């Protein structure tokens, strides 16, 4: 069964030799995972690839009142 | 009286086992040369260990790719296309 085994190892290395990527997928796997990630990134969040976030916040204005005693 | 072939055909196998061996089944391909047949008939004689001259049948089934399945009574070793179905370890891991 080792002679059957190396026959499998041959066909993995011809699958390693790629130049156009998915040969058997075609437009079916290309339209799927592009629409699948964009449906998941819409649930994930709108964040850029290199834009680091920076912002500031405003604290509450500590006001005062009057009370006449003594 | 209708079941009289059923009683007769049962009695032959019940009387067979008094000298019989529950024959084999090699189902691989087209019939091969004589040297491959006499070699399996002289190693299976070493397996019975009961002093009984084994009978055998050969069947042709091309659905098995390059291997053969062998049964000795109720033993059933296996060397066939199920070694291609054992490639789920590349998937199920």
């Amino acid at each position: 069964v080792q002679k059957l085994f190396v026959d499998k190892i041959r066909e993995y290395r011809t699958k390693r030799q790629t130049s156009g990527g998915p040969v058997d997928a075609g437009p079916e796997y290309q339209q799927d995972l592009d629409r699948e990630l964009f449906k998941l990134k819409q649930m994930y969040g709108k964040a850029d690839m290199n834009t680091f976030p920076n912002f500031t916040f405003e604290d509450p204005k500590f006001e005062a009142v009057e009370k006449p005693q003594s | 009286l209708s079941s009289t072939p059923g009683v007769i055909s049962a009695f032959s196998t019940m009387m067979s086992v008094h000298r019989g061996e529950v024959p084999c089944s090699v189902t691989t391909a087209s019939p091969l040369d004589e040297a491959t047949l006499t070699e399996l008939k002289t190693v299976l004689k070493s397996f019975l260990s009961k002093g009984q001259i084994l009978k055998l049948e050969v069947k042709v089934d091309p659905s098995i790719m390059g291997g053969m399945i062998v049964r000795i009574g109720e033993k059933y070793v296996d060397m066939s296309a199920k070694t291609k179905i054992q490639k789920l370890s590349r998937a199920m891991r």
